[PDB]
């Protein structure tokens, strides 16, 4: 006899919705559907944040979702409008994955528990700024802020990846919101021996930073930019300095290969889950059920060590705080006013593109000597 | 070398807020992490908890704490054992010395009466002990032989405890340190 | 102004929410409005639905959640919620009681709740009370650990005294062991004050391994922060009795006074923003619809919103959305399976509540009164 098992999921299209239905077929197709069979059942985009979740609690959870997946809207409001259902969702601990949503508020476990994404954030980033340090061989570097979860997280990053080596504080430099003009805190930088410069900020904000660093003419050689790559889109692209440092990610305004690769880790997580016994269904519908569902935080443990490597967005694993691993970013360089890929970086280990390197100045390729 | 002096009268000490670890010993030391100065120039005892921190030039010089008295048997002293409201012995609070009583578990119950009639700054201290205010007054000797000589009218007895080398701070990152230990041993 | 306030279970319509509120405040120049509902079951479906219909029906500017819940969940899903409406939310008891993710700086919400660094704190000045000097930290790589010994380290360090930290040991729990590796290090520890930070579950099997171990009998002490004492409604025996641990009060506040808490919050709040604009709070409520306009004013409110008194009583809010002001019990287990109170504290300040006598008299130097 059969077992029916219903998937819920937030899309921004409908189409979208069709590509996931089939793909949950695939996953029925390839798995044995004698002793279990997959269903989905999903909704658009409510307007609102309210009229979504309620969406979740009556629409999806009336169908006893295992699990949702959630993306982007067309057009974003605000930000992190899939804030709402991680909420909803995390009432009953029902696993949420996310294929967009590159947010980096989600890493923390505490205020969203039932998160996990097909991608990454901004704070493990550093890594590949880490990565990047492999290749300058350079210890000593600068790191500016913007004052946040996001920068200080950030901060965090570069740091614990600093403490297992010798602890590197070559500088250290914060800033608040609001100030549009941030001159003296880069005449502090200046003094500072160390001649290669980083920073993380927000859209608007990385603007301003250029702008007034071109000023002390920090963007000069013997000095570098190394950025994030938020910060490097938009109207802070069109004053940024020549031979910067940037990043760049993959498959991140795609849903649907995120949705074939989600939903094939979803169906290997719950045909490894029904392995073990003591499950029990998730409540039946938001009304009545003030309890949390039991299974949901061993579905969620499965889920994290869940492999499967062959997917279509690449190999499948996940961090302590649920986001993706292993990913993977490409190096960019701005070459003639404009981005160019001089490397890529997957994996644990860089990879150096054939492409010329740009540096900042009168410099192909570029500590300084104080007298 | 161009030279200013550091803007805080203290050379350093940690402090500040709580959580992590926030902020840094104010004063010229703090300046040398901060990179305000890349070498600090001084007379700076060496220990322990600054070393961990920075690198620092070998020394060229000895000196320890003392007594002065008008004309005290040891560092320990029965007179100081055998406290009194009626002999006073005075200190500076948050002067270093300060900082080995409150470290030290040894002598920790010494500390409080030390504690007690404390001066703010060294010149107040002297004149105390000059005005004869204050019976005794302990200090290191650096300072205090060369007014020992100044007066004469107070003396520096027993032996110099405590004592400590006074070197060049640096950053262990700079290899320049390298160069002032090799060249401070060749000056001595 | 207009209002909604919410109950979820314990399988009753209750007079005294009326008589909670007791017309309450009727004196403030703006009255409240108030439409009230409860849920038998809740459901983040059913949840999210049932406000936003009440959006439809009240057009309340402010809403209190509360429920018999032991679900962690529910905060958060309000919390999300606060997000979507802009509209403020805040509850009195449960599982918006329960703690939940750092806030979105946009959203507003309120919640009658608490951090780890206070808790931290509190465990330390219930430490100082007893003046138990001496003591160790078993923590798990759950979250908030080093900063849990970061807090500690601040906390321990600054103060003058000579207590003494033992060790701080870190074990994940996953990866669950053959070799009770927990057992292996927790044998070691000679302390006699532990303090312990982990989920409840891994509390039940640290304390298995304890007591394997011997780390639960006389004389050693282990002091828990709010998490493993959770709802306090179910204890598994596996706890170690004598254990002490802090939690959100109960005595102090009924259900029904909590809610009038809460309604006086909303509506001082206001009035402050009123005195200070003269200006209508109300909007409109509808989710489902582009949020109202001059919805976006509503964010000035909750900057001045954060502390709000009433009855000479703080309400004051913190930066997480926890009260800044917010108030706390010292709980014990008491014999057999009771959590009994003993000690009450709120905001800066904590109030807890072979013999052979030998005489003397005072000489020279031999003994000396002072």
């Amino acid at each position: 006899d059969p077992k029916i098992v219903n998937i819920g999921a937030v899309l921004s299209t409908k189409k979208h919705e069709q590509i996931f239905r089939e793909a949950v077929n695939q996953a029925n197709f390839f798995h044995f559907t004698r002793k279990i069979q997959l269903n989905a059942t999903s909704v658009t985009h409510r307007p609102n944040a309210i009229q979504m979740a309620l969406s979740v609690c009556e629409d999806l959870i009336s169908s006893q979702v295992y699990a949702i997946l959630v993306s982007h809207p067309p057009a974003p409001t605000d930000h992190l409008t899939p804030t709402p259902i991680s909420y909803t969702a995390g009432f009953y601990r029902i696993p949420v994955i996310g294929l967009t949503t590159r947010m980096s508020i989600y890493s923390d476990k505490s205020i969203h528990l039932s998160f996990l994404r097909t991608v990454p954030p901004y704070s493990h980033q550093a890594l590949v700024w880490f990565e990047m340090m492999r290749l300058f061989n350079w210890n000593h570097v600068i790191l500016i802020v913007s004052d946040d979860h996001e920068g200080r997280a950030a901060q965090k990053k570069l740091e614990t990846l600093l403490e297992e080596k010798e602890s590197k504080a070559d500088k250290v430099l914060q800033f608040e919101p609001g100030t549009k003009n941030l001159t003296a805190l880069l005449l502090e930088a200046k003094e500072l021996e160390a001649r290669v410069i980083i920073l993380s900020a927000s859209e608007d904000d990385a603007t301003a930073v250029y702008k007034s660093a071109a000023m002390l003419d920090m963007t000069g050689a013997g000095y570098v930019w190394l950025v994030g790559e938020r910060e490097i889109s938009g109207s802070a692209l069109r004053y940024a300095p020549d031979g910067i440092i940037g990043l760049q990610l993959i498959n991140g305004k795609n849903e649907s290969a995120h949705i074939s690769d989600a939903v094939a880790v979803v169906a290997q997580a719950i045909h490894e889950l029904f392995e073990m016994e003591q499950i029990t269904d998730p409540p039946r519908g938001c009304v009545g059920n003030t309890n949390i569902w039991k299974t949901g935080p061993l579905f969620k443990r499965v889920l994290m060590s869940s492999k499967y490597p062959d997917g279509v967005t690449g190999r499948i694993e996940f961090n302590e705080d649920g986001d993706r691993k292993f990913a993977q970013y490409s190096i960019m360089n701005l070459q003639n006013r404009k981005l160019v890929q001089v490397g890529i970086f997957d994996g644990s280990y860089i990879i150096q593109n054939d492409r010329k390197i740009i540096w900042p100045g009168g410099e192909t390729e570029r500590y300084q000597m104080s007298t | 070398y161009e030279v200013h002096l550091v803007a805080d009268g203290k050379f350093g000490t940690q402090e500040r807020v709580n959580n992590s670890n926030a902020a840094a010993w104010n004063g010229m030391m703090g300046e040398l992490l901060s990179g305000q100065a890349d070498m600090i120039v001084a007379p700076l005892t060496i220990n322990n908890e600054r070393a961990q921190y920075i690198e620092f030039s070998k020394p060229f010089k000895y000196q320890g704490l003392t007594i002065l008295v008008k004309k005290i048997t040891g560092i320990n002293d029965p007179r100081l054992r055998n406290p009194s409201d009626k002999f006073i012995y005075a200190t500076v609070k948050q002067s270093s010395v300060d900082i080995y009583f409150r470290r030290q578990v040894e002598l920790s119950t010494m500390y409080r009466h030390m504690e007690k009639h404390n001066y703010e700054s060294a010149a107040e201290a002297i004149q105390a002990v000059r005005d004869n205010k204050l019976h005794a007054f302990i200090w290191d000797s650096a300072v205090l032989e060369f007014e020992a000589s100044q007066k004469c009218d107070l003396v520096t007895t027993g032996e110099l405890f405590f004592r400590s080398g006074f070197g060049i701070g640096m950053r262990k990152d700079s290899p320049w340190k390298q160069e002032v230990s090799l060249n401070i041993l060749k000056s001595h | 102004m207009d209002i909604a306030v919410i109950l979820v279970g314990t399988t009753e319509e209750v007079a005294i929410k009326d008589v909670h509120e007791k017309d309450d405040f009727h004196h403030l120049p703006v009255t409240p409005r108030v439409e009230l509902v409860t849920m038998q079951e809740s459901d983040p479906k059913s949840i999210i639905t049932r406000i936003c219909d009440l959006m439809s029906d009240k057009k309340v500017q402010g809403v209190v959640f509360g429920d018999d819940t032991d679900q962690e969940a529910i905060a958060q899903i309000l919390d999300f919620i606060s997000v979507q409406t802009l509209t403020p939310i805040l509850g009195i008891h449960g599982g918006s009681s329960m703690i939940m993710a750092d806030k979105e700086e946009a959203s507003m919400f309120f919640q009658f709740g608490p951090s780890i660094e206070q808790q931290a704190s509190v465990m330390l000045n219930i430490m100082e009370e007893y003046d138990w000097y001496i003591f160790s930290i078993v923590t798990t790589y759950f979250p908030g650990y080093q900063d849990f010994e970061n807090k500690v380290r601040s906390t321990i360090e600054n103060s003058f005294v000579g207590w003494e930290l033992e060790e701080v040991i870190h074990l994940d729990m996953s990866l669950d062991d053959i070799d009770s590796k927990i057992q292996n290090q927790l044998k070691k520890l000679q302390s006699p004050v532990i303090l312990l930070y982990c989920t409840k579950e891994e509390a039940t099997y640290i304390f298995e391994v304890a007591h394997s171990v011997g780390l639960t009998g006389y004389g050693f002490t282990w002091i828990v922060p709010s998490l493993v004492a959770g709802d306090t409604d179910t204890v598994p025996d596996e706890f170690p009795t004598g254990l002490i641990s802090v939690s959100y009060d109960e005595w102090d506040y009924d259900l029904p006074a909590r809610v009038r808490d809460g309604i006086a919050i909303i509506t001082t709040a206001a009035s402050t923003m009123l005195s200070e604009h003269n200006s209508i709070p109300q909007s409109k409520s509808s989710c489902n619809n582009i949020q109202e306009s001059r919805v976006y004013e509503a964010h000035m409110l909750k900057r001045y919103l954060i502390n709000v008194t009433f009855e000479g009583r703080d309400l004051s809010f913190s930066e997480d959305g926890y009260q800044m002001h917010p108030k706390l019990v010292i709980i014990l287990l008491n014999q057999e399976r009771k959590w009994e109170r003993v000690g009450k504290y709120k905001d800066r300040s904590l109030k807890m509540w072979e013999h052979l006598s030998i005489v003397t008299l005072e000489e020279a130097p031999f003994v000396i009164v002072e």
